């Protein structure tokens, strides 16, 4: 499926941004379970159910802290404030507990998940943008002059038999094979012409800007 | 069948530009191998193209000539079998 | 030959210092607390600490970042010649005092404390100019932002009100004492806007989630049922909304103006101006024009 495949562009055309994106909410995090680990330690407590007590620390080592503030943070909605135990209003400390909270929810759920969603949408309108330009340009303008549409207008010759038959690619591909297949002795004035041509490895003999259906006027005023 | 087919199917026109700037249109027979270029091939040279510097993507179509020539040729041969 | 040999490899030095500062970083996060030339520096970093241990190899982690770095801001004054645009200029050069700063935080994290290495991490916005960008997407707006949060702070508080007016009752918070379970949090107005403030915008539902369930049969259902309804549609949905909307219209906006930036600097000249379409069908090509006839 194409349209499949163009949906996984929207990710993969900006997947540096947002890999650094996720290298930031590391970080964030790296310096929040710091904080946590100096300050905040012993509310880091965290409930398991054993195999055949259910509460015990989680910050007790800043790998152990990290993993936790990490796995159970960004996944939660509300982020680490959920999963730490629930502060008492009329503990001395309830005031920087809810500082915490607040500070990770407003600095790496709000304004760092949401950035790598931003940038997704930023691509998706980047690759509409310029499929849009891609396909006017292919409709409008013929492939080997590319003179636009609106110059083919109140003329004998209209755009699209300028573009089937009086530039059509094919018929010069057509001639390139036939320059290179003919013998030198067989050529003419101008198949020798291009022959010389296409040895100089210049790309001049192409019409540009130009065709006999808009000189038609010219051949007028002459 | 027709007599006026071959003759007539085998034949295109094309516009080029001399060195002295005066423009002249070229009526030149299709040879036989021309006409053995894939459809899927045709499709895939019309959108697959990108326009260069100077906005002009004839460079892009010239490059891939002799790519296009050698994959009809072995399509003649791929025909034979 | 010497200032000139130090200011010619800056990009040397800046790659080392930073790759310094996140091996240092690695290690202290994956061992606190303690009792191609990337992979040979790991290997080295690695046989250090097997042999000469945790500590000794972020001490001398440490000593050769404080003196690539030290050596680095020598030369980057150098070369920019900060000086030349004036003494008073260096010291207010943003550039010159990022550096001291992150010198003194090298020092202090030498010596005052290891984890005040961890800051440095910060440097990566630097390093990167994608991660520069992506946080200017924020950065732009963030006046907008701060306003939409201060109206989201309004509200809160509007609500609080309401709710220390009419549903005190039902403001029920349920916390762990340390070595009843379920107790008041709206007795005081203060403590009220911080009970919704804190537990209600983190919550997906709002408010009504913390708050005690209402009885179907109750008389006061369809109040609380309208009350926590309000809430979720005035202050999850169109306010905490709105800033990702205007995260979205800063990174459109970003987008927009690099193209056009990028457009005019690749399709009109320096000097004058003209456009590329000019040069056209003519002797003299566009490229030719910009890099010869209007070379800047
Ligand atoms: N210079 C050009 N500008 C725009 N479109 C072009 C140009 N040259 C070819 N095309 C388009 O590319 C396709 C190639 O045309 P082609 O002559 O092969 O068409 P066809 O109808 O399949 O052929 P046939 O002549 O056998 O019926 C057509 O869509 C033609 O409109
Ligand atoms: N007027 C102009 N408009 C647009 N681009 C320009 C203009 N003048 C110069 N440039 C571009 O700015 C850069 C400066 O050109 P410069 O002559 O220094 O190139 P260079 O190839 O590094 O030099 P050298 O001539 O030694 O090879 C080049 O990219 C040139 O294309
Ligand atoms: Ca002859
Ligand atoms: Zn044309
Ligand atoms: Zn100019």
């Amino acid at each position: 499926e194409e349209t499949l495949f163009n949906v996984i562009k929207s990710v993969t055309r900006n997947g540096r941004s947002i890999l650094l994106t996720a290298l930031l909410a590391l970080i964030l995090v790296y310096l929040f379970s710091i904080v946590g680990f100096l300050f905040l330690k012993d509310d880091f407590i965290l409930e398991v159910d054993r195999l055949p007590d259910s509460t015990e620390r989680a910050c007790d080592t800043l790998l152990m802290c990290i993993v936790t503030v990490m796995n159970h943070g960004l996944r939660n909605g509300g982020g680490v404030g959920d999963i730490l135990r629930k502060p008492s209003k009329d503990e001395s400390l309830f005031p920087a507990r809810v500082v915490y909270d607040l500070l990770f929810f407003f600095i790496v759920i709000i304004i760092v998940l949401n950035l790598i969603f931003g940038v997704i949408i930023d691509t998706f309108a980047d690759l509409r943008s310029e499929k849009q330009k891609k396909e006017e340009i292919l409709k409008t303008t013929c492939f080997i002059c590319g003179l636009e549409r609106d110059k083919f207008d109140n003329k004998t010759v209209s755009f699209e038999e300028h573009i089937k038959l009086e530039h059509n690619m094919w018929n010069y591909l057509y001639f390139i094979v036939l320059v290179r297949v003919k013998n030198k002795t067989d050529y003419t004035g101008p198949e020798s012409y291009v022959a010389q041509m296409i040895k100089n490895k210049n790309l001049d003999w192409f019409p540009r800007m130009r065709a006999m259906s808009l000189v038609s006027n010219e051949g007028e005023g002459e | 069948e027709d007599p006026l087919a071959y003759y007539e199917n085998h034949t295109s026109q094309i516009e080029i530009v001399r060195q002295d700037r005066s423009m002249e249109q070229i009526v030149f027979p299709v040879p036989g191998i021309c006409q053995f270029l894939t459809e899927e091939t045709k499709h895939r040279l019309f959108t697959t193209t990108e326009q260069d510097e100077q906005g002009s993507k004839v460079s892009d179509f010239f490059d891939q000539s002799s790519f296009l020539h050698n994959e009809m040729e072995w399509q003649r041969k791929l025909r034979s079998m | 030959p010497l200032i000139y040999w130090f200011s010619r490899r800056m990009t040397l030095w800046g790659s080392i210092s930073f790759n310094l500062a996140v091996f240092i970083n690695i290690i202290i996060a994956f061992f606190y607390p303690y009792m191609s030339i990337r992979p040979l520096i790991v290997a080295l970093i690695l046989r250090s600490i097997y042999y000469l241990g945790i500590g000794p190899t972020l001490n001398i982690l440490g000593a050769l970042n404080l003196t690539n770095k030290i050596v680095f801001v020598v030369s980057f004054v150098g070369n920019r010649g900060t000086f030349i645009r004036g003494y008073k200029a260096m010291v207010m050069d943003m550039e010159f005092l990022y550096h001291v700063g992150y010198i003194l935080t090298s020092v202090l994290g030498l010596f005052a404390h290891e984890l005040f290495y961890s800051i440095l991490l910060f440097d990566l916005i630097y390093r990167e100019e994608t991660l520069f960008n992506v946080i200017k997407s924020v950065t732009r707006n963030g006046r907008s932002i701060l306003l939409t949060a201060l109206l989201a702070l309004i509200l809160v508080y509007l609500f609080s009100i309401v709710g220390f007016l009419f549903l005190k009752d039902d403001f029920i918070l349920e916390v762990d004492r340390l070595p009843d379970s379920t107790e008041r949090a709206c007795d005081t107005l203060l403590m009220c806007i911080v009970t919704v403030m804190n537990h209600g915008l983190r919550n997906g539902g709002g408010v009504g989630d913390i708050l005690r369930k209402p009885s179907k049969d109750e008389s006061l259902f369809p109040a609380r049922v309208v009350y926590d309804l309000l809430f979720f549609f005035i202050v999850i949905i169109i306010v905490l909304n709105l800033i990702f909307g205007v995260i979205i219209d800063t990174f459109a906006d970003l987008r927009s103006e690099k193209q056009k930036k990028e457009e005019i600097l690749k399709t009109t000249c320096f000097i004058c101006g003209l456009e590329r379409d000019k040069f056209d069908n003519k002797t003299v090509s566009f490229e030719e024009h910009i890099k010869l006839e209007h070379n800047m």
